[PDB]
């Protein structure tokens, strides 16, 4: 049952790198954005 | 990073999120 | 071994906050491409 | 204990589940600013 | 899929995700 | 909330994330 809380926390690990990519693309997409409400306000 | 990269890693670490539910749901089936 | 899942919890609540908080950033930005896509329209 | 981990289980599929809608909206919005990122360029 | 449909399945997610860890804390509690 | 509130309390729960998953790790090695 050490076998299964060795693979409960492998799962957790994969879930903690996407949380991290998921993280980095709505980062992405927020200075994008500001980027876009910034251009039309210039013009 | 590229957006494509983005798409390859995701699709990797979810395949393999998968891949481990399957693998614990099985070593409970085996006793419960 | 019951402290190792009273660990495996608190990794699982720590997660359960971190989603909660993107899902605030993708409403935050999907209400901001829309007011955008709104305004090119409109004009 | 093994209730305990079936429990446990079952609070990362629900989290696996929220991470793919995540992941779907990301892709979402990031081809819906690109879209406007493109019509301000042709203009 | 739809937006709301979106806004739909997260928040159930959510209560769903939020009833099971309150689950698994208190059979820890009826021991510990 | 503010989008540099939100940068906070996203990397406090990712670090936060992090250590405990060093933790469990080490508890499993101290008998496997």
């Amino acid at each position: 049952i050490v076998q299964q809380q060795n693979n409960l926390l492998r799962a957790i690990e994969a879930q903690q790198h996407l949380l991290q990519l998921t993280v980095w693309g709505i980062k992405q997409l927020q200075a994008r954005i500001l980027a876009v409400e910034r251009y039309l306000k210039d013009q | 990073m590229t957006w494509e990269e983005w798409d390859k890693k995701i699709e990797e670490l979810i395949k393999k999120s998968e891949e481990l539910i399957k693998k614990i749901e099985e070593q409970i089936k085996k006793q419960e």
